[PDB]
């Protein structure tokens, strides 16, 4: 009925879908992806890389990470801590990419900044597989 | 001469920084901060401008020295203004925070012209009933770091939220040695926050440190004789690039580069000198800045190794030894005294009193309590009470067994005995293993 | 711990003085002005129970604690240590300068059931 | 303005002494240390530079009779209350009780009421609280030095 | 990639030279781009194009007058690649790394 | 008698302690309570910063813009406005108990959004087409306790002050048992909601389950940073009360955000002042003046801005912190004070963007001590030859001496050794540290850079970098001497 009402009769099946779509936000990985640009997929790979093969790792850590692959590959220009991090807020803005705060669990266990991915796998590779100048990153 | 006392007592004065207001000194690196503090400052207090900002920078850095200048240099002009609210990270909990702000503001608004009373629960309500022409508030506060906790940061919400949304003009100046204060704070603290963050000046170059000496020494003032004389001659010392001014401030330079170390050598040089003569020998010389040096390194590991015994030698060589051919670094009492009677047995083969068991004890004891050895895997002072509060209330495995069986390690190692322990004592050969 | 061992032995000085004849603070201060809240000097007495099962470091920062009551002129303070084991056992657990302290003034006796038989 | 005692292997120490103690509050700093091992006549030093100085107002407080951070508190706040009691009588104070202080600011609004009622002396003095033993507290973490040093910024400044 | 900024070079404007001076331009002026200048998915299709045509300007008003250049090689709405190219020349090509690229 | 501890500085108020279920003796007992004079909402303080004004303080050319660019002075939320609208509007007319959840990012206008909705539904009850209600504020985060607010509502509804727990049986027996007719609607706003969130979760259980009385008349609106915070924190239980319907605000887009920016610049942007040229205050209508901030700079900064967070606050503090920045050079340029064309620039909008981004961690570590500099040197080649993220301090010191000793014949080591380990002084022995070395170390502590774990054994304790690697080479080998050997 709110959304009957707010829109404009026995009222349709077709409102009960306007509700399950509406409450639903159903966000791709697809249309995720697809909204960033070169640099935003770059370092989404490198970060998906970095927790590939450290899995506990901060913010500088997959800095260094990026630093490393970016010099490695040599594509465009390598980028800043700070606009590293500034690319990473971003990809929480587009929903890809959490950072949170947490202890280590080290001989100097303080609280760091720690990257988490909420995104699946299968669907990353497959938008990444067709950008050519990714594929170092992958 | 009460002419030397005046200008001694002067000197005294400018190395403390208790000169009045209009003659108290910023260094030529430090105006460019402190304008852009003056700037802020005189938004809030005069124009009834809003502000949060941060400064960071390192201890001794003149945070509080910049901040409190602009807050006197501001009270002879603007007094009834703006009310000042200090709080210190340190000694200031999230609780007592409400109660130090509560109390500040009731006396400071007695003082231009209850909040304090009650429940923790009501003083927080009257405090956001007052705080959310008109009357500046002005927040110093001390380790930001602090109330910048991965928990819950209440107070530095409900604070910025009072910058933003409150029409009473607020004035916040946080403080930290934190470079990355940004990131210690929550989403929504930090999106209240402006993210005006100043960062402090940094001496860069040698002649900032000289001409910093040259402000703090040069007396601007006709209140002695000795006033003409004494700026002759500290120009001499610090214009000649040899003299013993200009090493000791390159040799801090490159060590500490702090002139409040360096203020703290000066200090002694001034006071100590009997006449004006003595003073001018003094800072010609400097011979008192190495007299400083050698005591301030006075109970370091080279002193406290020389002020050792014969016999306290021999335990701290043997233990060493022993501690190196083990894989972990550890040893006991028993060991030590194996290897120091071993070592004694064969100095006599080739006479020295061969200490007992029962009296190589105390020995040891005396090089435990000198911090020569530590208690293996200890943690030792705690950063917090609560933890120290923790430890008190266990009883650790160590202090249970007896003295003899207890594992320490070494603070100093065999090489380091080698390289400061002299040629031609008699102990030097056990040195090397 | 050697805080909860002067807090406790504070409680007991301050209700048995208060119970012989404003709160305090139970720290050694108290036996500090004692003189000024009583009038009299002090005569501390300690028995420490079980000696063989008490923590040796505790026990030995405790009397390096009660030594700094020997500047009062208005204190005089007696230790009692009930061993079962041995004197050496004890003196082997201690620091060196706590055995040297409380050499100048020691007396033993023995207490055991078969004393003499 | 300070007479320098005659310690016999302690002259740079008791010259020291002489140039960081003094009874004018602008020339002497906050905070000062006295750093050495047991038996190294740091309080031999110190008593015969107070004794040779009647005129400097001190505070004596030994930490290890206090255990606790508390007790070192609350003895702060009766040992300054009783000093300034002692030394100028003839001023009315209201006898602020030392048991009411159970935080550092609770110490510090328990200063700031004490020292608030002493304006009507004609000068600027010094009260030279000595803490002989920090470090031999029992209950110790690495905090509570942090307070003490960051004490004197929240007193105010034209006592 | 080189190919991708040497055809929006090449049909922006009609070796290793001076031709070779404007790809590095367009490299750089691509690169700044990508972290300041925000645009959402149609947009971004001619970041380099766009890019390109500001560093078509600059010879045209630093070394070389003869150039030619045509505003409409880029695949937007002219009104829209307009509003654009102005933008991005108003916003970094004073930029501080944009400053030391000799165009000689 | 004697205490064994003591509580002198105990302070409580003024709470009693039975529940609004004993008040009257019968559920028939109980009258109207909308005529009650205590009974919904039937400040001193403001006074209290009042002065005088002897001066005359100068307000410029930019002074206006950042006045009113601040978050105190509804465009863009037009369809979440419309939705909490009409469920509010139809739970109040129809007297019924609704939860309205809306969730999302810091700065969105959620706050905003629900008080304006608060301000008409007042204004609708003002000419009496609705039923009258009573607006209840209650924010999670400016409560001492979380059970505070089982304090403050009750104290909204009846003018009682109680204890928490009465409160909550108080407030129980309230929504249930008192009829309709005898009541009046009240909307609660519940913002910050997580930090109302406690391990018994009795507040949230509470507060959703009195919207499912039917004598209740109350309508929460829950303010959450998350979407997804019934499922993650919160029981079957509450998630179910809550609903399936839930509002998201999204973070704000570009245009929008140049909607919001352009709205807080009508009347100011391309309109002319009075400017003295004596003093500088300036008067909205002596010189004529016209003030311009450009649509490109403002559309820079809401790209910006709406790719980053979205945020309605970052965007008006960035555009004021430009115009602040083309303010503070104005005054320089005119020597004016604190007592034909202006125009915030695209440049300081830039500078105002880059002045969070150019990472001071390099620039410190570059203007560092020599001994401060040789330390991050030591460490990161221990990090570069045993291939560990922590190394030990003794080897940190036996590293120092090393690369002291190995390349001695560079002419600034034979400068610098007899400062490093005797303090440039004969009778100063040799020492084992060098000089300085614990103030570098707390002072690279204290900046965060380091981590040091908690031992009592100086040599065997680890040190870790906090701060990225490749940072810390940048800065080492922009000095001249380390980056020589
Ligand atoms: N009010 C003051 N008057 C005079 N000198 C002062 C004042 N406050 C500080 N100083 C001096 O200024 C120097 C710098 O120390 P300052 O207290 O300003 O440090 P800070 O930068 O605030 O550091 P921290 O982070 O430790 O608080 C020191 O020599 C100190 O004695
Ligand atoms: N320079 C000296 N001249 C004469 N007597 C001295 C000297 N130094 C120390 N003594 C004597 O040795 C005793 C021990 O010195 P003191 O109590 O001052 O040491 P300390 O360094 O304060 O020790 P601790 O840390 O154990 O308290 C003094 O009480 C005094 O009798
Ligand atoms: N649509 C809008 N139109 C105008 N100004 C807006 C709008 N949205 C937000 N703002 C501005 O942003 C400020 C902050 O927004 P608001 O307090 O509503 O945020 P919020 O989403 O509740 O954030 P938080 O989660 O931090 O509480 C508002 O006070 C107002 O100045
Ligand atoms: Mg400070
Ligand atoms: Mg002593
Ligand atoms: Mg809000």
């Amino acid at each position: 009925i709110e959304i009957y009402e707010l829109e404009k009769g026995k009222i349709g099946l077709n409102y009960i879908a306007k509700v399950f779509s509406k409450f639903v936000n159903n966000n791709s990985t697809r249309t995720r992806i697809a909204k960033l640009n070169i640099q935003q997929k770059l370092i989404l790979c490198t970060i998906i890389q970095s927790l590939k093969l450290n899995s506990d790792a901060t913010i500088d850590e997959s800095f260094d990470h990026y630093i490393k692959a970016i010099t490695k590959t040599d594509t465009l220009a390598p980028l800043q801590r700070n606009e590293f991090l500034e690319i990473c807020t971003i990809l929480e803005t587009c929903g890809l990419v959490s950072i949170k705060k947490t202890k280590c669990k080290g001989k100097t266990k303080r609280f760091v900044d720690k990257i988490d991915v909420d995104l699946d796998m299968r669907e990353f590779y497959d938008e990444m597989t067709k950008i050519s100048i990714l594929k170092p990153f992958l | 001469d009460p002419g030397f006392g005046s200008l001694q007592r002067r000197l005294l004065q400018q190395l403390y920084g208790t000169l009045p207001t209009d003659e108290k000194i910023i260094f030529t690196y430090l105006q460019d901060c402190q304008q852009e503090i003056d700037r802020i400052i005189k938004q809030s207090i005069i124009q009834k401008e809003s502000h949060s900002v941060i400064l960071v920078g390192p201890r001794q850095s003149y945070k509080t020295y910049l901040l409190d200048y602009e807050l006197s240099l501001l009270q002879q002009s603007y007094k009834e203004q703006f009310i000042t609210i200090r709080l210190n990270g340190f000694i200031h909990s999230e609780q007592t925070a409400i109660n130090g702000i509560a109390t500040q503001l009731e006396q400071q608004l007695q003082k231009i012209h209850t909040i304090s009373s009650g429940s923790l629960t009501e003083v927080f309500e009257k405090i956001l009933l007052l705080l959310d022409t008109k009357i500046t508030v002005v927040f110093i506060f001390d380790e930001i770091d602090t109330f910048a906790g991965p928990v819950r940061q209440t107070l530095l919400y409900n604070l910025f939220d009072m910058v933003e949304h409150s029409r009473v003009p607020v004035c916040i100046f946080g403080c930290t040695t934190k470079l990355n204060i940004l990131e210690y704070l929550e989403k929504r603290v930090k999106s209240r926050f402006s993210q005006r963050v100043i960062y402090m000046p940094q001496i860069q170059n040698l002649d900032d440190m000289v001409d910093a000496v040259r402000n703090l020494l040069t007396v601007r003032s006709e209140i002695s004789p000795w006033v003409s004389q004494w700026n002759e001659t500290l120009e001499k010392e610090l214009s000649d690039p040899r003299s013993n001014l200009n090493r000791h401030i390159r040799m801090n330079f490159e060590t500490f580069r702090s002139l409040p170390t360096l203020k703290n050598s000066i200090i002694p040089l001034v006071a100590t000198s009997k006449n004006f003569g003595s003073l001018c020998t003094a800072i010609k010389s400097c011979s008192f800045l190495d007299i400083y040096n050698k005591n301030q390194l006075s109970n370091n590991l080279t002193g406290r190794l020389q002020s050792l015994s014969d016999l306290e030698l021999a335990i701290l060589i043997s233990a060493a030894r022993v501690a190196l051919r083990a894989k972990d670094g550890s040893f006991n009492f028993n060991l030590a005294y194996a290897e120091y009677e071993k070592m004694i047995k064969a100095i006599n083969s080739r006479t020295i009193k061969l200490w007992l068991k029962k009296d190589v004890k105390n020995v040891w004891e005396n090089l435990v309590q000198l911090d020569f050895f530590t208690e293996k895997s200890a943690v030792g002072l705690r950063d917090n009470a609560t933890a120290a509060f923790y430890a008190s209330n266990y009883q650790f495995q160590g202090t249970m067994i007896p003295f003899d069986l207890r594992s320490y390690q070494m603070q100093i190692i065999l090489q380091e005995l080698r390289r400061i322990i002299p040629k031609s004592n008699m102990y030097y050969s056990w040195t090397q293993l | 711990n050697v805080r909860m061992m002067l807090r406790r032995s504070m409680y007991k000085l301050y209700s048995a003085a208060d119970a012989e004849e404003n709160d305090v603070s139970y720290d050694l201060s108290l036996v500090e002005n004692f003189k000024r809240l009583f009038g009299k000097d002090l005569a501390m007495v300690f028995n420490f129970k079980d000696v063989d099962s008490i923590n040796f470091n505790t026990l030995d920062n405790f009397i390096i604690l009660l030594k700094s009551a020997f500047k009062y002129d208005h204190v005089k303070i007696s230790l009692i240590f009930n061993i079962n084991t041995n004197l050496s056992n004890i003196e082997k657990n201690l620091r060196q300068s706590t055995i040297r302290l409380l050499k100048r003034n020691y007396h033993k006796l023995d207490v055991s059931s078969n004393k003499g038989f | 303005n300070v007479t320098t005692p005659e310690v016999a292997f302690r002259e740079y120490q008791t010259n020291c002494l002489a140039s960081y103690i003094s009874a004018d509050p602008d020339i002497t700093p906050s905070n000062l240390i006295l750093q050495g091992y047991s038996g190294t006549g740091k309080t031999y030093t110190l008593k015969k530079y107070f004794n040779a100085n009647p005129n400097l107002h001190a505070v004596w407080l030994e930490p290890v009779e206090l255990v606790s951070w508390k007790p070192l508190l609350q003895a702060i706040a009766r040992t300054v209350q009783y000093k300034l009691k002692t030394l100028y009588p003839n001023i009315p104070t209201t006898d602020y009780d030392p048991l009411q202080v159970e935080e550092p600011f609770l110490l510090v609004k328990t200063l700031h009421n004490i020292f608030v009622q002493y304006e009507s002396l004609q000068e600027k003095t010094c009260l030279f609280l000595i803490l002989d033993g920090f470090d031999s507290l029992q209950d110790l973490d690495a905090a509570l030095f942090n307070k003490y040093i960051k004490l004197n910024e929240l007193l105010p400044k034209d006592s | 990639s080189m190919q991708q900024v040497q055809h929006c070079v090449a049909e922006v404007l009609r070796s290793s030279g001076y031709l070779k001076k404007l790809t590095n331009a367009t490299s750089i002026l691509y690169n700044t781009s990508l972290n300041k200048v925000m645009l959402k998915q149609d947009e971004e299709v001619a970041r380099c194009h766009i890019c390109a045509y500001i560093a078509s300007q600059k010879m045209n008003e630093k070394h070389m007058p003869d150039l030619c250049y045509y505003i409409d090689s880029i695949p937007l709405e002219p009104k829209k690649a307009k509003h654009l190219m102005n933008l991005f020349r108003q916003s970094l090509s004073n930029s501080s790394p944009m400053k030391q690229f000799a165009w000689t | 008698v004697i205490r064994k501890f003591t509580k002198k500085n105990v302070a409580r108020a003024k709470k009693k302690y039975t529940p609004f279920s004993k008040r009257f003796k019968s559920i028939a007992a109980i009258p109207d309570l909308t005529s009650l004079p205590e009974f919904y909402g039937n400040s001193r303080f403001e006074n209290k910063l009042k002065t005088t004004q002897k001066h005359q303080i100068v307000e410029t050319i930019f002074s206006k813009v950042k006045k009113q660019l601040n978050s105190s002075y509804l465009p863009a939320r037009e369809n979440e406005f419309a939705s909490i609208y009409l469920s509010a509007y139809s739970a109040i007319e129809s007297d019924s108990a609704t939860t309205i959840y809306v969730a999302g990012t810091p700065g969105v206008g959620k706050t905003l959004t629900v008080r304006e909705v608060v301000k008409e539904l007042l204004s609708s009850s003002a000419q009496r087409e609705i039923p009258d209600f009573l607006y209840v504020e209650i924010n999670g985060l400016k409560m001492v306790k979380p059970t505070d607010c089982y304090e403050t509502l009750w104290n909204k509804v009846s003018g009682e002050r109680l204890t928490w727990a009465a409160s909550m049986e108080s407030l129980e027996f309230y929504f249930k048992r008192v009829p309709k007719n005898k009541k009046k609607t009240i909307v609660v706003l519940l913002d910050e909601l997580d930090a109302m969130v406690t391990k018994s979760q009795d507040i949230m259980y509470n507060f959703f389950n009195w919207t499912t009385y039917e004598n209740a008349k109350l309508i929460v609106i829950a303010v959450a940073n998350t979407m997804d915070l019934p499922e993650r924190q919160l029981g079957n239980k509450i998630t179910s009360r809550i609903g399936f319907t839930r509002i998201m605000f999204t973070g704000y887009t570009h245009e929008e955000l140049k909607n919001i920016i352009d709205l807080r610049l009508k009347g100011l942007n391309d309109s002319f002042f009075y400017v003295d040229t004596k003093t500088g205050n300036a008067i909205l209508i002596v010189r004529k003046v016209r003030l311009r901030m450009s649509a490109d700079a403002i559309e820079i900064a809401s790209r910006k801005v709406a790719s980053v967070s979205g945020d309605a606050r970052r965007a008006l503090k960035v555009c004021k912190r430009a115009a602040e920045i083309a303010e503070k050079h104005y005054m320089a340029k005119h020597g004016y004070g604190y007592d034909g064309v202006q125009t915030v620039h695209i440049t300081h909008v830039m500078k105002a963007l880059n002045e969070t981004l150019n990472s001071h961690v390099i620039t410190f570590m570059t203007r560092l001590s020599f001994t401060a500099k040789l330390f991050i040197y030591a460490l990161l080649n221990l990090m570069k030859k045993n291939g560990s993220q922590e190394q030990e301090l003794g080897d940190i010191v036996d590293e120092i001496k090393l690369l002291i000793e190995v390349n001695g014949s560079n002419k600034f080591v034979m400068e610098i050794a007899k400062t490093l380990f005797q303090q440039g002084s004969d009778n100063i022995s040799e020492q084992l540290r060098i000089i300085s070395w614990d103030f570098v170390l707390n002072q690279l502590l204290d900046a965060g850079i380091l981590f040091k774990q908690t031992m009592k054994n100086d040599r065997i304790c680890c040190v870790k970098l906090n701060i990225s690697v490749e940072e810390a080479k940048r800065a080492m080998n922009e000095d001249e001497t380390l980056r020589n050997l």
